[PDB]
C-alpha cells in the first residue's frame, strides 16, 4: 500500500549508488524492475538491473546502481531513476554529479626553480582523469589525460613565469576539480630553520597585554644558529599588510634563541581606531642572519586574531528544529579564533541552567527540556571559563523551528546518540525515541534507518519496534568506512500514508581508514649511509615515496598533502547541509542529501546545485 | 566555430609545425622555440581567431644603486703588520635609511683589532653581535656592523685596524658590502687589499673575454750558459707550441697592460701559427711584472709558449705572458765578441741549430 | 703534513632537495593483526641536513593514507657549509664565504684548499691550489671568504677541500655555481592577430615575421625566441 | 744513462727498456703504477719526475688499487650502493624514479681495465625532442633541456681525461652531435675484444660490407708514428697490426688507394694514392715491410700535423677531379699523441674536412666521407691529444688504447680471424651465452650432470668419472639433446685403481672421448676448442709451421702462475671464472692440500691421489681464486690467448666442496692434456686436427 523510494540527492558517474525501494504494509513477493534515464528526453537507458523484493527482506531492497560517464556526457544535468513492478511505479529525478570520487594531487615539493621537472602523482579516494597546468597569469599551458598509474613530469622552462603555478585533477566535464599548487622562484635552500611561537594565539582588541614571538633558529642538522634578528609587526587587513614602522625591531639571536616584542602602546598610536582592527589579524614579519652574514631566511608568524574573547561559538554541529515536548540536545561547538577545537571549555545555557565542558573535539552536548507548546525556541550559550571576566567570554545565539508534523498528527521521531569522541571500533547505542497520538503509535512496528557516508547510502537496515517501547534502543558498530562522519536517517510509517522522519550527524575521529607507518632506528646518520626502513600497511598497499631536504618547508611549507586536507575537502563537498532533524518530513530528507518519492506523491523538491550553500 | 590551422615554418628545420585550434583545445596556449632569430612565417587557414606572441630575448648591454660606499686599505706602524681599514657610506634616498647593515669579510690571514672593535661597537646607535678575543684579535674572519640608520645627507664613515693572524702565499682581496632592512635588495659591495687600487684579481680582458692573469709574475730567464740538451728537452715539451727569436719593437700600455710588440726573427721550433715573421706579436702582461720582466726595446729574445695562451685578439697575434711562457735575452750579434756572451751565444747558436737542422729528440 | 692527503678526501656534491620518488607495493603477508610489512633498503645523497621520507598509500577499500614525516638526521663532527647565490655575472669578481665548522669538543688546526677551475679566475691555478692553514677553537664556526672571477657563462663547479692536523677529520664540498651573461636581459615582444577571415585571402592568412632588430646586444651571448600561440575564446 | 737510485715502487718491480732509456713499473693485477707506468731517461741523467694528470708532481711511485670510476650524478633514478670508490668485480644497479624509464645496463660491474661493464644507464622520460643524452659513469653534465639545438656539456674530475665528446647537440634529425663521452685514467685500456668489434662495426654495415657511393672509391691512409718516443719495439709491432689490416680490407672485395707515411721530424711517403700499385694490396704489404724504424733516427722529433699534412697533400686538386665529391676516406692514425713539432695537428683536420666539403651544407652535411680512427702506440700515450684528432660520431668509437702492443695486435689478429670459417679452432667473436662458449658442451646421464668441450664434429671430450642409450648429450643451448655412439676411457683410468690401500675415488687419467652419433653442425653457439700440440693451435698462437710439441707446452703450460679460465653454469648462464694454474713455485704447496680432501684422509703421500696427470688451481696465492662446482666437471680449463681459446685440462675433482668466505686449501685438479696426448692423437686421429707427433 505504502511504496517509497529514497536516492542519495544527487548521483555520481561511474560509482557503486546504494538506492532504497520498501514496500509498506504489503508482504506479497515482486520482481521489480530498476531503470535509469537521461533527464528530461530519456533518449537512452543508462542502467538496469531487476531485484526480488519478498518478506524475507522485511519488503525492502538496496540495488545498486551505476551511471556511466561515457554515456550521459556533454554540456546541470540530471537522470530519472524509476522503478516499476506488479501495483509499482515510482519515478524520481535526481541532479547528475561528474565527480566520480575524490583526486587529490601530491607534488614532489611545494617550490621549484627554473627550468627543473615537477614531479606529481594524482591519488582517487575509489580506484578517466585530466591534469592540468597553469602559469601565476591563469595561462593554461599543458592538457592531458592520465591513466592513475602513470604520470608525466612537467618540465619547467629555463624562461619561466615566476609565482604561484596550479595543477588541476580533474574527471571531464566536472566543474568541480582538485587544485594543487607550487611556487617557481629563483631560490636556493637555506641552511636553517625559523621556528615561530607567538605568546598568544590572539591579540585582544582592546586589550592591554603586549605580544610576543619567541624566535628559535636552528640549522637543518640540528645545532643552534647565533646572529641577529630584524621583527616587524603589522595587521593584515584582507590582502594588503599594514605595517607598524615604529615597531621595527632588531634582536640577537644567541645560542639559537630571541624574543621580539610588540608594546601595546606602540600597536595603539598606530591603530587608534578600533573598528579598523574587526576582523584582521596580526602579523610578525621575522628575517634571521647567521652571525658571519653567509646566510638569511625571512619568515612570518601570520593569523593572529585580532579578538575580543579567546573563543568562539558555533552552532554548526546542531539541529535548528526540535521536537516540542521532547529533550533537545544542543551540540556546542567552540573553537580558538583560528578555528582549531578548544578543549575543556566550561559552557552554559543560563535560561535552561544548562552546563557542560567542551571535550577534546571541542564540543559539549547539552539536553534542554522542551514544553509541549513550544514552537520556537531561542537559545543562547557563552563559554564560562574561569579565568576570564564575563567580557571576554565568547556567546551566540540561535533559534531552533518546530519540526511540522504531517496533517497535524502531532507525531514524532527522534533519534538519540549518547556518545561522545566516537572512533572506529566502538560501538554506538542508537535510541529510537517516538511521540505522538496512542492509535498512531500502536501501529509502528519498525523504523527504516540509512547509514549516509560521503555523499552515499553506505547502510541500511531495519529496527523492530513491539508496542509498549516508545524507548527502542540499537547498537551500531563503527567501521573505519565511517570516517570523517557519517548521518544517521531514519523514519517510520504510519497508516500507508504518513512518514515521520529524524537525522543525527555523527562526527568520527578522523584518521586514516587504514594504516601507513615509516619506522627506521632514529639514529643520526652520515651522509651517504646505507639506511633500512619499513613500510608498514594494509595488505597490497602501493606506497608513493618521496625523500625532501627539510630546508624545502623553509621556503614554503604550505601546499603539502595531508590527512586533514583530505577529511576537510571530503566534508565540505558533503550533499547534506545541516547536522539534523529539519521543518518537516520532506526537509529531513532533503537536508540530510537524500531524494525521496512515494507512490502517494510525497515526494522532496528539486535540489539545485550539488553545493550547499555558502 | 572556432577551426583554425596553424603553420609555422622556421628556417632551423625542414619540417614545419601545424597545430589545429579548435573550441576543445582553445585555451590550452602552444609554444615553439628556436635559438636563432630569423624570419619566422606562419600561416593560419579557417574560421577561428588566435593572438601570437612572439618573445625575443637576448642580452643587452646595460651596481651600488641606493648607497655610496668607499673602501681603502693602509699600511700602519704599530711599536707587526697591521693594516688600517677605513669605510665611508652614504644612503641615496631622502630619508636616512633604517637599520642599515656594512658587511665586512678580512683580508686572509687577518683579523679586527680587538680593541678598535670594541670602540666602534659603542653607542646607543649601533650593534656588533659577539665575537671572542685572542691576542687583541676579535675572532671574526667576517664582521657585521648593524647601524640604526645611515644618513642621506652626508657620508658615514668608520675605520679600524685588522692584524696579522697567520701568512699565506698570497692575501686574497676582502670585500664590504652595505644594505638595509628595507633594502635587502641591494647589491652594493667593494674589494680591498693592500697592493690593488680596487681589490680586483689580475685578468686580461679583450672586449668581454677576460683571462686570469696571475696573482705571481713571470720573470726574464737568465743563465750564464745554456745545457742545450736540457733547454732542447724543455723545448720539446708537448705543451710547447712553438719557439721564437724575436726583438722587442715597442712597449705599449692599456688598461693596466703592458702590450710587448715584438717582431718574429725566426722560428727556431714551428708552431701553430703558421707565418708568425709576416705578423707583429703582442705580449701581454700586468703592469706588476714590469719590473720582474725587466725587457728592453730592441733587445732581443728567446721565446717559447703554449698554444693555450693565444689571445682573441681580433687581426693581430697576441699572447698573454704566463707561467708556461719561456723569455731570455738573445745577445746582439755585437755582443758576441765580448767574452761576457761569447760562449753563451755559441750556447744559443747550438740550441737554434740542432732543433731546426733535427728537430726535438723523440 | 699531519694533514690528510687530498686523494683520501671525497667531496660532496650530490644535494639534491628532492629524491627517492618510488613506488612500492606491499607484497608480503599481513602479520596476526593485518598488516604487512616491507624493508627497503637505499642510500643517503650528500646533504648535511635533515630528510623527510614521506609515504602516501592507497588500496581500493582504505582510501588514501598519508603517513607522518619520518625524519632522517645527516650529520659530520666537521664539515663545510657553502651557500651559494642563485647566480653571478660573468667577469664580475664576487665573494663566496664558506663556513668551516668543527663541532669537536676540542681545538683544531685545518688546512683548506680552493680547486682549480678553468672557468673561474681565482688564487688557485693550475700549477698550485690555494691553501691556508689556522686554529679553530672547540666547537666553533670560522667564515672562509674565496674570491673569484667567473669567466664562463653556465654551471661551473666551485670544489672546497678542508681537513684536521692528526686526525682523521676531513670534508669536501663540490658545488654548481650559477653564471649568467652580463648585461640585461631584455625582451622584444611582437603581437600579431591571426584571424584568417579578416586578414587573410581566401580565409588564408600569411604572416611573415621579419629577424628582430637588436645588436644594442652583448657579443656571443645566447637569444632565445618564443613563438605563442593562444586561441581566442 | 740513468742511476737506479729510488725508483722502486712501493709493492710491485720495475724493468729497464730500450736499454735504460726507460722504465716500466710492473703491478700485481687489480693494481696499477702511480702516478705513471713508464719513465724516461732525462739529460741530466735523471729520470722524468712523476707527474698527475693536473701536473703536479709526486715524490714517490706506488702500486695503487684498481677502481672504476664513481658516478658523479644519476638524473631521475637512484643507485645501489653509494661508495667513496668501487673495486673491481664490483657491482653497481640503477633505478628510475616514477614516470620514466631505464635505458642502458641497468646492472653494472666493475671490471680489471677499470671500466663498467655494459652500456651508460639513462632514465628518460621521452620528453625531448631529442632522447635524454644520460651521464656516463665519472662524468658531470651541464644542460638539462633536450630540444632541438640544445647543447649539452660534460666534463670529468680533474685527474682524468675526458674520451669523446665534450660538447653536444640536439640536431634536425633527433640525435646529439659528436659521441658520448667517458672518463679515462692513467690505468685504463679498451680490451682487443672491445677495439675488434668497436672499429670493424664503425668501418663496415652488417656478415659484413664496407660501404661505398654508387661508382665509388674509398682512400686509406695509414700513418705511422716512427718518432723516438715509440720505440723500435712497439714500432715494429705497429708494423705488423697494418699488415693484417690490410689483410682483413682486402677480404671485403673492396680496391682501396693505400696512403703509407711514416713520420718523426719529418714524413716518409711509402705509397701515394695517386701511384698505380697504390690499390695493390701485395704491393702496400710489400712496402710496409720495408719500413725500418732506423729511418727517423737521425730526425726522430714528433710533427704529427706535418705528417697529417701529406695525407691533405694527396687529397687535394690541381677545378676538382670528376667524383672527387665519391669518395670516402679513411685516416688510420697511429701514434702515442706525443707531438713536439709543427703545432696542433687538428688544424690540418679542419682543412681536410674544409677540402672535401664536410660539416658545411647542414643539408648534406657529408660526415660519411671521412673517418679519422686513431690507436695509442708507445709506452706513454696522450689521451687528451689522440682523442682529439679521432673522428666524433653517435654511437661509434674511433679512438683506442690497449694495454700493450702485444694486445694491440690480438686486435687484428681478431679481425682476421672473423672473416673465415666455423671450424677455427677456439675462436669466440664478442658481439648471448653459448655464443661466448660455443666448444661447451652439457653432458647429462640419468641413473635411478657434468660438462664437456667440442673438440671435432664428432668428439666431445670431458671427465671419465662422469660415467658407468643412457646418456645424453647437448649443446649450443639447445633443448635437443643428442644420441652418443660410444664412449672411450683412457686405457690408463681406474677409479677403483687404489680401493684397498684405503683410496675409494683414483682419479688419475680421468678423462674420457665421446663420440657422437651423428656429425655436429658447427654454428653462432656450437664451435670447436683447439687442443694441444695440433695445427690448429700452432695457428691459433701465431707460429710457424716448424713449431714443436713442446714448443706448444712452452707457450701454454710454462713452469709459472698461468692464468686461464673455466665455465660454471650458474642458474641456467654460462660465466666465465678466472683461475690460475700453480705450475711453478706454488704447485708442490697447491698439491699437497689434496691430503684434506673427503676419502683422503687415510693418504699418507699425496703422490698417490695427486699424479703428474694433474693441473691444480684455487686457493688464495697469488690471487683468490673462484672454485669449480659438482656441475663444472668434465669442462675444460682453457688459455685465452692471442685472442683464442685453447683447452689445456679437463675439469676433474676438487678438495672442499664450496657448492662463500672459502677456505685456503679450497684447489681444484684437472687432467693436463698434454700428459694424455698419445690417447688423444691416437682417438682422434680421423678428425682432420692435424697433431703433430
Ligand atoms: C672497496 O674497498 C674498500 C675497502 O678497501 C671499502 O671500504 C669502505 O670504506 C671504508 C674503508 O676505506 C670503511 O670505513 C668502510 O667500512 C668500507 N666498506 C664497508 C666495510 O662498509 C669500499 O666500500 C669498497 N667499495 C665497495 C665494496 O663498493
Ligand atoms: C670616499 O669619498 C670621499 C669623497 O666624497 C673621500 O673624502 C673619502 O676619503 C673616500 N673614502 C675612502 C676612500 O675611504
Ligand atoms: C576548478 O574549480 C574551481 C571552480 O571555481 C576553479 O579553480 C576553476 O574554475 C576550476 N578549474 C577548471 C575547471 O579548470
Ligand atoms: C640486476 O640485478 C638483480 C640482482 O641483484 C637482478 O634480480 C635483476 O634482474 C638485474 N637486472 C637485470 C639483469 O637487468
Ligand atoms: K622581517
Ligand atoms: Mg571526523
Ligand atoms: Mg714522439
Amino acid at each position: 500500500a505504502l511504496y517509497t523510494l529514497i536516492t542519495p540527492a544527487v548521483l555520481r558517474t561511474d560509482t557503486e549508488e546504494q538506492i532504497l525501494v520498501e514496500a509498506h504494509g504489503d508482504s506479497t513477493p515482486k520482481q521489480l524492475d530498476i531503470f535509469v534515464h537521461d533527464f528530461p528526453r530519456k533518449q537512452k537507458t543508462l542502467f538496469q538491473t531487476r531485484v526480488d523484493m519478498n518478506p524475507a527482506g522485511g519488503m525492502l531492497v538496496t540495488p545498486t546502481i551505476e551511471i556511466p560517464a561515457k554515456e550521459v556526457s556533454t554540456d546541470n544535468q540530471y537522470v530519472v531513476v524509476q522503478v516499476t513492478g506488479p501495483q509499482v511505479r515510482l519515478e524520481k529525478v535526481v541532479l547528475l554529479s561528474y565527480q566520480s570520487s575524490f583526486l587529490f594531487i601530491q607534488t614532489d615539493k611545494g617550490i621549484y626553480t627554473p627550468g627543473s621537472p615537477v614531479l606529481y602523482r594524482v591519488f582517487s579516494m575509489d580506484h578517466t582523469v585530466i591534469v592540468e597546468f597553469q602559469t601565476p597569469e591563469g595561462i593554461l599551458v599543458s592538457s592531458n589525460s592520465v591513466d592513475l598509474n602513470f604520470f608525466w613530469p612537467y618540465n619547467l622552462p629555463d624562461l619561466v613565469s615566476l609565482g604561484t603555478w596550479r595543477i588541476v585533477a580533474k574527471y571531464e566535464h566536472s566543474p568541480e576539480n582538485y587544485t594543487a599548487y607550487f611556487d617557481v622562484r629563483k631560490y636556493v635552500l637555506p641552511s636553517f630553520e625559523v621556528r615561530l611561537q607567538p605568546s598568544e594565539k590572539f591579540f585582544y582588541i582592546d586589550g592591554n597585554e603586549n605580544f610576543h614571538v619567541s624566535i628559535t633558529a636552528r640549522y637543518l642538522y640540528g645545532e643552534e644558529v647565533e646572529g641577529v634578528a630584524f621583527v616587524l609587526f603589522g595587521v593584515k587587513i584582507d590582502d594588503a599588510k599594514k605595517s607598524i614602522p615604529d615597531s621595527l625591531t632588531r634582536i640577537p639571536i644567541i645560542d639559537g634563541d630571541g624574543k621580539a616584542t610588540l608594546k601595546r602602546d606602540t600597536f595603539r598610536s598606530r591603530f587608534p581606531n578600533l573598528n579598523e582592527l574587526v576582523g584582521h589579524t596580526l602579523y610578525a614579519s621575522v628575517t634571521v642572519m647567521t652571525e658571519s652574514g653567509s646566510d638569511m631566511v625571512v619568515t612570518e608568524q601570520s593569523g593572529i586574531h585580532i579578538v575580543a574573547s579567546p573563543y568562539q561559538i558555533h552552532f554548526t554541529k546542531t539541529p535548528k528544529y526540535f521536537k516540542p515536548g521532547m529533550p533537545y540536545e544542543l551540540t556546542v561547538y567552540v573553537t580558538n579564533p583560528d578555528g582549531s577545537p578548544a578543549a575543556h571549555v566550561p559552557v552554559v545555557s543560563e535560561a535552561f541552567h544548562s552546563m557542560g565542558t567542551t571535550l577534546s573535539d571541542g564540543t559539549a552536548k547539552l539536553i534542554l527540556n522542551i514544553p509541549l507548546n513550544a514552537q520556537s525556541l531561542p537559545i543562547t550559550v557563552r563559554t564560562n571559563h574561569g579565568d576570564l571576566p564575563r567580557e571576554r567570554q565568547a556567546t551566540k545565539s540561535m533559534t531552533a523551528i518546530a519540526y511540522q508534523t504531517q496533517g497535524g498528527s502531532g507525531n514524532y521521531l527522534h533519534v538519540a546518540i549518547t556518545s561522545t569522541e566516537i572512533k572506529p571500533g566502538d560501538n554506538l547505542p542508537v535510541n529510537f525515541n517516538v511521540k505522538g497520538n496512542a492509535n498512531s503509535l500502536k501501529q509502528i512496528k519498525y523504523f527504516t534507518y540509512l547509514i549516509l557516508n560521503k555523499g552515499k547510502i553506505f547502510k541500511v537496515g531495519r529496527q523492530p519496534r513491539r508496542d509498549g517501547q516508545n524507548l527502542v534502543t540499537m547498537n551500531l558498530h563503527i567501521t573505519p568506512d565511517l570516517i570523517p562522519s557519517f548521518r544517521f536517517v531514519a523514519y517510520y510509517q504510519v497508516g500507508n500514508n504518513e512518514i515521520v522522519a529524524d537525522s543525527v550527524w555523527v562526527d568520527v575521529k578522523d584518521t586514516c581508514m587504514g594504516t601507513l607507518v615509516v619506522k627506521g632506528d632514529n639514529l643520526i646518520q652520515m651522509p651517504g649511509a646505507a639506511m633500512k626502513i619499513k613500510l608498514e600497511g594494509d595488505p597490497g598497499a602501493r606506497v608513493g615515496l618521496v625523500a625532501v631536504d627539510k630546508a624545502v618547508y623553509v621556503l614554503n611549507d604550505k601546499y603539502k598533502i595531508s590527512q586533514a586536507k583530505i577529511w576537510d575537502t571530503i566534508e565540505k563537498s558533503d550533499f547534506g547541509c545541516t547536522a539534523g532533524s529539519g521543518q518537516n518530513n520532506l526537509g529531513v530528507f532533503e537536508d540530510a542529501g537524500l531524494a525521496l518519492t512515494t507512490s502517494t506523491n510525497l515526494n522532496t523538491k528539486q535540489r539545485s546545485a550539488a553545493k550547499c550553500p555558502q | 566555430d572556432l577551426n583554425l590551422d596553424i603553420t609555422i615554418e622556421l628556417p632551423d628545420r625542414e619540417v614545419p609545425i601545424r597545430y589545429r585550434i579548435n573550441y576543445e583545445n582553445a585555451l590550452l596556449a602552444r609554444t615553439v622555440e628556436t635559438k636563432l632569430n630569423q624570419d619566422i612565417t606562419v600561416t593560419a587557414s579557417g574560421d577561428g581567431k588566435a593572438t601570437m606572441t612572439i618573445l625575443t630575448f637576448y642580452n643587452a648591454q646595460l651596481v651600488c644603486n641606493k648607497f655610496h660606499l668607499n673602501v681603502s686599505v693602509e699600511n700602519i706602524h704599530l711599536n707587526k703588520g697591521a693594516l688600517m681599514l677605513k669605510i665611508c657610506t652614504r644612503y641615496l634616498g631622502e630619508v636616512d635609511s633604517t637599520m642599515t647593515i656594512i658587511d665586512i669579510s678580512m683580508l686572509t690571514g687577518f683579523l679586527p683589532d680587538a680593541e678598535d672593535l670594541t670602540r666602534l661597537s659603542k653607542g646607543v646607535d649601533r650593534y656588533i653581535s659577539r665575537y671572542e678575543v685572542d691576542n687583541n684579535m676579535a675572532q671574526k674572519v667576517a664582521v657585521i656592523i648593524y647601524l640604526n640608520k645611515v644618513s642621506h645627507s652626508e657620508d658615514e664613515c668608520l675605520h679600524f685596524k685588522i692584524l696579522k693572524h697567520f701568512e699565506v702565499g698570497f692575501i686574497q682581496p676582502g670585500s664590504v658590502k652595505v644594505y638595509s632592512y628595507y633594502n635587502l635588495d641591494e647589491k652594493c659591495t667593494k674589494f680591498y687589499h693592500p697592493d690593488k687600487g680596487t681589490g680586483l684579481l689580475n685578468k686580461i680582458c679583450i672586449g668581454n673575454v677576460c683571462r686570469c692573469a696571475g696573482e705571481t709574475c713571470s720573470s726574464l730567464n737568465h743563465q750564464e750558459r745554456i745545457d742545450v740538451p736540457l733547454q732542447i728537452e724543455k723545448a720539446c715539451e708537448t705543451n710547447v707550441d712553438y719557439v721564437y727569436k724575436t726583438k722587442l719593437l715597442r712597449i705599449e700600455e692599456q688598461d693596466g697592460n703592458d702590450i710587448y710588440v715584438m717582431d718574429v726573427l725566426e722560428v727556431i721550433k714551428q708552431g701553430t701559427d703558421e707565418n708568425p715573421r709576416a705578423k707583429t706579436h703582442q705580449y701581454i702582461s700586468q703592469r706588476k711584472c714590469q719590473e720582474a720582466l725587466n725587457l728592453k726595446v730592441n733587445d732581443d729574445y728567446l721565446i717559447w709558449g703554449s698554444r693555450s695562451d693565444l689571445l682573441p685578439t681580433k687581426d693581430k697575434i697576441s699572447y698573454i705572458i704566463t707561467k708556461n711562457t719561456w723569455i731570455e735575452r738573445w745577445p746582439h750579434e755585437d755582443e758576441c765578441q765580448e767574452e761576457e756572451f761569447q760562449k753563451l751565444c755559441d750556447d744559443f747558436a747550438q740550441f737554434s741549430y740542432t732543433l731546426t737542422e733535427f728537430g726535438c729528440p723523440t | 703534513d699531519g694533514f690528510i692527503a687530498d686523494s683520501d678526501i671525497i667531496s660532496r656534491s650530490d644535494f639534491p632537495k628532492s629524491w627517492l620518488w618510488l613506488t612500492k607495493d606491499l607484497t608480503e603477508e599481513p602479520n596476526s593483526q593485518g598488516i604487512s610489512s616491507k624493508t627497503m633498503s637505499f642510500y643517503l645523497r650528500d646533504s648535511i641536513t635533515t630528510w623527510v621520507v614521506l609515504a602516501v598509500s592507497f588500496t581500493p577499500t582504505k582510501g588514501i593514507c598519508v603517513a607522518e614525516p619520518y625524519e632522517i638526521r645527516v650529520m659530520k663532527v666537521f664539515f663545510i657549509d657553502l651557500q651559494m647565490p642563485y647566480s653571478v655575472v660573468k667577469n664580475e669578481q664576487v665573494e663566496i664565504r664558506a663556513i668551516l665548522h668543527n663541532y669537536v669538543n676540542e681545538d683544531i688546526y685545518v688546512r683548506v684548499e680552493l680547486l682549480y677551475n678553468p672557468a673561474f679566475c681565482s688564487a688557485s691555478t693550475k700549477g698550485q691550489r690555494y691553501r691556508q692553514q689556522f686554529p679553530i677553537k672547540a666547537l666553533s664556526s670560522r667564515a672562509v671568504p674565496f674570491v673569484i672571477v667567473p669567466l664562463e657563462q653556465g654551471l661551473h663547479d666551485v670544489e672546497i677541500k678542508a681537513s684536521v692536523q692528526e686526525a682523521l677529520w676531513s670534508d669536501g664540498v663540490r658545488k654548481k655555481l650559477k653564471v649568467v651573461p652580463e648585461g640585461v636581459q631584455k625582451s622584444i615582444v611582437t603581437i600579431v592577430k591571426l584571424d584568417p577571415r579578416a586578414k587573410g585571402v581566401g580565409g588564408t592568412q600569411l604572416e611573415v615575421i621579419k629577424a628582430r632588430k637588436l645588436d644594442d646586444r652583448v657579443p656571443d651571448t645566447e637569444i632565445e625566441t618564443k613563438i605563442i600561440i593562444q586561441g581566442d575564446p | 744513462s740513468c742511476s737506479l737510485e729510488g725508483v722502486e715502487i712501493k709493492g710491485g718491480s720495475f724493468r729497464l727498456l730500450q736499454e735504460g732509456q726507460a722504465l716500466e713499473y710492473v703491478c700485481p693485477s687489480g693494481f696499477y703504477p702511480y702516478p705513471v707506468q713508464t719513465r724516461t731517461c732525462r739529460s741530466t741523467g735523471s729520470w722524468s719526475t712523476l707527474k698527475t694528470q693536473d701536473q703536479k708532481t709526486v715524490r714517490k711511485a706506488e702500486c695503487r688499487a684498481i677502481h672504476c670510476p664513481r658516478p658523479h650524478d644519476f638524473e631521475n633514478g637512484e643507485y645501489w650502493p653509494r661508495s667513496p670508490y668501487y673495486n673491481v668485480s664490483d657491482e653497481i644497479s640503477f633505478h628510475c624514479y616514477d614516470g620514466y624509464t631505464l635505458r642502458g645496463s641497468a646492472n653494472r660491474t666493475c671490471q680489471v681495465n677499470g671500466r663498467w661493464s655494459g652500456q651508460t644507464a639513462i632514465c628518460d622520460n621521452g620528453a625531448g625532442y631529442c632522447s635524454n643524452p644520460g651521464i656516463p659513469i665519472g662524468t658531470r653534465k651541464v644542460g638539462s633541456q633536450y630540444r632541438l639545438e640544445d647543447s649539452v656539456t660534460y666534463h670529468c674530475s680533474r685527474g682524468l681525461t675526458l674520451r669523446g665528446s665534450q660538447r653536444r647537440t640536439c640536431q634536425e634529425g633527433g640525435s646529439w652531435s659528436g659521441t658520448e663521452p667517458s672518463c679515462q685514467d692513467s690505468f685504463m685500456y679498451d680490451t682487443p675484444q672491445e677495439v675488434a668489434e668497436a672499429f670493424l662495426s664503425s668501418l663496415t654495415e652488417t656478415k659484413r660490407k664496407i660501404v661505398l657511393d654508387p661508382s665509388g672509391s674509398m682512400n686509406i691512409y695509414l700513418v705511422l708514428d716512427g718518432s723516438g718516443s715509440i720505440g723500435a719495439s712497439d714500432f715494429t709491432g705497429a708494423k705488423k697490426c697494418l699488415v693484417n689490416l690490410i689483410e682483413k680490407v682486402a677480404s671485403y672485395g673492396v680496391k682501396p688507394r693505400y696512403g703509407l707515411v711514416t713520420y718523426a721530424t719529418y714524413p716518409k711517403i711509402w705509397v701515394k694514392v695517386s701511384e698505380a700499385d697504390s690499390s695493390n694490396a701485395d704491393w702496400v704489404t710489400k712496402q710496409l715491410n720495408e719500413i725500418n724504424y732506423e729511418d727517423h733516427k737521425l730526425k726522430s722529433g714528433t710533427n704529427t700535423k706535418k705528417a697529417l699534412q701529406a695525407v691533405y697533400s694527396m687529397m687535394s686538386w690541381p677545378v676538382p677531379p670528376e667524383g672527387w665529391n665519391r669518395t670516402r676516406h679513411v685516416i688510420i692514425l697511429m701514434t702515442d699523441g706525443l707531438h713536439n713539432m709543427g703545432g696542433d695537428p687538428i688544424t690540418v683536420i679542419d682543412e681536410i674536412r674544409d677540402l672535401l666539403y664536410i660539416g658545411k651544407d647542414r643539408k648534406n652535411p657529408r660526415e660519411d666521407y671521412l673517418d679519422v680512427y686513431v690507436f695509442g702506440v708507445g709506452p706513454l700515450v696522450n689521451q687528451v691529444n689522440i682523442n682529439a684528432l679521432a673522428s666524433k660520431k653517435d654511437n661509434e668509437q674511433h679512438v683506442f688504447k690497449v694495454k700493450d702492443m702485444e694486445n694491440l695486435e690480438d686486435v687484428f689478429y681478431q679481425m682476421i680471424d672473423e672473416s673465415q670459417s666455423l671450424s677455427l679452432c677456439g675462436m669466440v667473436w664478442e658481439h648471448t651465452d653459448y655464443h661466448k662458449q660455443p666448444w661447451q658442451a652439457k653432458i647429462s646421464v640419468i641413473r635411478p650432470s657434468c660438462m664437456g668441450a667440442v673438440v671435432s664434429e664428432y668428439f666431445v671430450l670431458t671427465a671419465a668419472h662422469c660415467f658407468t642409450h643412457s646418456i645424453k648429450v647437448s649443446v649450443g643451448g639447445e633443448k635437443r639433446d643428442l644420441e652418443i655412439e660410444v664412449v672411450l676411457f683412457h686405457p690408463n683410468y681406474n677409479i677403483n685403481g687404489k680401493k684397498e690401500a684405503g683410496i675409494p675415488e683414483f682419479y688419475d687419467y680421468d678423462v674420457a672421448l665421446i663420440k657422437l652419433k651423428n656429425k655436429l653442425k658447427y654454428g653462432q653457439t656450437i664451435r670447436p676448442i683447439c687442443l694441444p700440440c695440433t695445427e690448429g693451435t700452432t695457428r691459433a698462437l701465431r707460429l710457424p709451421p716448424t713449431t714443436t710439441c713442446q714448443q706448444q707446452k712452452e707457450e701454454l703450460l710454462p713452469a709459472q702462475d698461468i692464468k686461464a679460465l673455466f665455465v660454471s653454469e650458474e642458474e641456467k648462464k654460462l660465466t666465465r671464472k678466472e683461475v690460475y694454474i700453480k705450475n711453478g713455485d706454488k704447485k708442490g704447496s697447491c698439491e699437497r692440500d689434496a691430503q684434506y680432501a673427503p676419502g683422503y684422509d687415510k693418504v699418507k703421500d699425496i703422490s698417490e691421489v695427486v699424479t703428474p696427470r694433474f693441473l691444480c688451481t684455487g686457493g688464495v696465492s697469488p690471487y683468490a681464486d673462484p672454485n669449480t662446482c659438482r656441475g663444472d666437471s668434465g669442462g675444460p680449463l682453457i688459455v685465452h690467448k692471442r685472442s683464442r681459446f685453447i683447452q689445456v685440462g679437463v675439469i676433474s675433482w676438487g678438495v672442499v666442496d664450496v657448492c662463500k668466505q672459502v677456505p685456503a686449501h679450497a684447489r681444484d685438479f684437472h687432467i693436463n692434456l698434454f700428459q694424455v696426448l698419445p690417447w688423444l692423437k691416437e682417438k682422434l686421429q680421423d678428425e682432420d686436427l692435424g697433431f703433430l707427433a
